[PDB]
């Protein structure tokens, strides 16, 4: 986030009460987990900042839908080391 | 109305320059350059005897005035009832100008600021805890303004003249002085302002040193020009050392409401000597016993208990006590502000824990990578 | 039916706060508005406009539609209160002109000025050679007072379109009390 990443939230709050984001990231360099999403509180400050207005991270994950598990599950085909047990988990013990 | 300000207009040398002006701001009716200039012609220092006879034209002004912001209206209404210094016409005055007003700035804060200017006459106890509260209330969703804080804390400090409260000018002084970066006056007041701040500021309840105020970089100028006693016993205070020669320094220096809350910062010094001992410690083998309590705090054998359960109930230790040994465990320690031993120590132990979660890792990983495959 | 995408600035300056002209230059500068839509309505239907302000922050309170009834829902309550702000005013509106769709219609700006500035003349001049190489014209139609005689519009009209520009005009305050028909009297015959 930038700078200037606080008012879109800053207009559309007027359209959702808490106007959530989501930071993505289009190049899969990362090896975290990537649609972050912040909301945007205020924690206004012992040294007396008049109201800083700051975004805050809620956590975030990728869910599951009927549908969209027969989409994605076909449109992968790809890779399946897992055999769910013992070791679909180890890959992510070295993650 | 014209002729009413010819006849005050003509007021002596020179300075009828800008009465030919104001013979003309009228005229072509802008009311902006009319704003800064009743600004100008109310800010000029003087005896001001024109403002109590220019205040029905000013009247006459708010009659086709009519959009400007009332910004101007305090900025003439601090010379204004100045001059007149009655609280009996010019409450009245007050409520006219509070009810005349309904401009899309908050301008009742204004109003409820003036109300607290003519109750620097009298009443700091009347309808003070009642109407000081909506203030800020009304104080919403642009504290920018500054103007509005400062006039709201000048009355929130003459609140904390309402003897019985001191937490109070502590809290919010540290807005005060969290809005304002330069004092923008003769700096003679910056010193006993932030002088009363380390006094009144100092004499507050959970606060004890709280450093970031004593690292305030914009009152070090002051800590340099006020009597240094109170910024050495203030570090004597960071340094919570119990330490009897500067204590009794500042009992030297600074005698009112320091004997009658003597006992009391003395208490709390006892009990901040305990979360700078567990801080010298390095935290592994900390588990404290009673003697070196009862030679730092100085206090006898069956007073350690009180003191530590004191902590306890504020919260300022999160431990747990045996008595056979009058050992007092440590499970807490207070986060304190990071210097640069303790830079370095943060970066070389953050290290020190990095490398072996790496070198524990790529021995796990290579040792089961292959079964993996 | 000329093709352009003429994009009104409003003037919600503090300075336009007073009655020097006709009831409130608010309104003066509204029915100015209503004029120049209905101008630009009759001179192509096609070509649509939006709305943007030299308030606090440019504002789009518009989006750039060929309906004026969001125009004439936002040119009430516009809070005329705030500093000019002009050198960036350039910038948004053309960058709002780059949000458009069909870029064979002009990037048509008209510029309402009724207060004081305080522009430096590089950034200006910068602004020149910018619109210089952006295809942009723009008509600025002063209002109120400003440094008397206005000052930097003059420079800036002047080093907008030097050398067979003749697209961008600058139509200075008149200032005397006068009708606001009389005032764009002029700038509907041409720019």
């Amino acid at each position: 986030l930038h700078k200037n990443d606080i008012a879109i939230n800053e207009l559309m709050k007027r359209y959702c009460p808490n106007s959530v984001l989501v930071i993505i990231d289009v190049k899969p360099k990362d090896l975290g987990l990537p649609t972050e999403a912040y909301i945007s509180v205020e924690e206004v400050h012992d040294d007396g900042t008049p109201t800083s207005k700051t975004f805050e991270h809620v956590t975030s994950e990728i869910g599951a839908e009927e549908a969209e598990e027969v989409g994605v599950e076909h449109l992968l085909r790809d890779i399946k080391d897992t055999t769910v047990g013992t070791l679909s988990q180890r890959i992510t013990n070295q993650v | 109305v014209p002729g009413f300000l010819q006849q005050s207009q003509n007021s002596g040398p020179g300075q009828p320059a800008v009465w030919h002006r104001l013979e003309e701001l009228y005229t072509k009716k802008l009311w902006h350059q009319l704003t800064l200039q009743v600004l100008d012609f109310v800010q000029d220092p003087c005896f001001a005897q024109g403002d109590g006879l220019i205040k029905l034209y000013e009247n006459f002004i708010s009659e086709f005035e009519h959009r400007v912001n009332p910004l101007s209206l305090v900025e003439i209404i601090l010379h204004v009832v100045r001059q007149m210094t009655d609280p009996n016409v010019a409450l009245t005055f007050l409520e006219k100008t509070r009810e005349k007003v309904k401009s899309s700035d908050e301008a009742v804060i204004l109003c409820k600021t003036a109300i607290g200017a003519l109750k620097l006459n009298i009443g700091d106890l009347q309808v003070t805890k009642e109407t000081i509260e909506d203030v800020e209330e009304m104080l919403n969703n642009l504290p920018g303004v500054t103007s509005v804080h400062s006039r709201f804390y000048d009355l929130s400090s003459k609140y904390y003249q309402t003897i019985g409260n001191h937490a109070s000018y502590y809290k919010d002084a540290l807005r005060f002085l969290g809005c304002v970066d330069i004092k923008d006056l003769p700096v003679s007041e910056q010193q006993e302002r932030a002088f009363t701040l380390g006094l009144a500021g100092l004499l507050g309840e959970g606060v004890f040193n709280f450093g970031e105020l004593l690292m305030h970089p914009v009152l070090e100028s002051l800590r340099n020009t006020d009597r240094q006693w109170l910024i050495d016993t203030l570090y004597a205070f960071n340094s919570g050392n119990v330490e009897r020669f500067q204590t009794l320094k500042t009992a030297w220096g600074q005698q009112p409401d320091l004997a009658a809350n003597e006992a009391q910062l003395l208490r709390k010094i006892q009990l901040l000597c305990l979360m700078e001992m567990t801080f010298t410690r390095p935290a592994n083998h900390r588990q404290l016993t009673f003697e070196e309590i009862a030679k730092s705090a100085k206090i006898t054998v069956n007073e350690v208990e009180l003191l530590v359960m004191k902590a306890l109930s504020v919260g300022l230790v999160k431990g747990s006590i045996d008595e056979v040994d009058k050992r007092v465990h440590m499970t807490w320690v207070q986060p304190r502000v990071l210097d640069l031993q303790q830079i370095k120590g943060m970066k070389d132990r953050l290290e020190f824990w990095c490398t072996d979660v790496k070198s524990m890792e790529m021995l796990v990983e290579h040792q089961a990578h292959d079964i993996l495959t | 039916m000329v093709l352009e995408s003429t994009m009104v600035c409003v003037d919600n300056s503090e300075y336009m706060r007073n009655g020097d002209f006709l009831p409130t230059r608010l309104q003066a500068q509204q029915d100015a508005v209503n004029i120049v839509c209905h101008s630009k309505t009759r001179s192509n239907p096609e070509n649509n406009v939006g709305l943007i302000t030299l308030a606090n922050d440019c504002e789009v309170l518009t989006t750039l539609t060929p309906d004026t009834g969001r125009i004439l829902s936002k040119l009430h309550t516009v809070q005329p209160k705030g500093k000019i702000t002009f050198c960036t005013g350039i910038r948004v509106a053309h960058l709002a002109l780059k949000h458009r769709q069909g870029k064979n219609h002009k990037m048509r700006i008209i510029a309402f000025v009724g207060s004081p500035v305080e522009d430096n003349e590089k950034d200006l001049v910068k602004l020149a050679k910018r619109l210089k190489k952006e295809k942009v014209n723009v008509d600025i139609i002063n209002f109120g007072e400003e440094e008397v005689n206005t000052e930097k519009l003059t420079a800036f009209v002047n080093t907008l379109n030097g050398k067979d520009g003749t697209g961008s005009h600058l139509v200075t305050v008149p200032p005397g009390p006068s009708l606001a028909d009389a005032l764009i009297s002029s700038p509907i015959l041409a720019g």
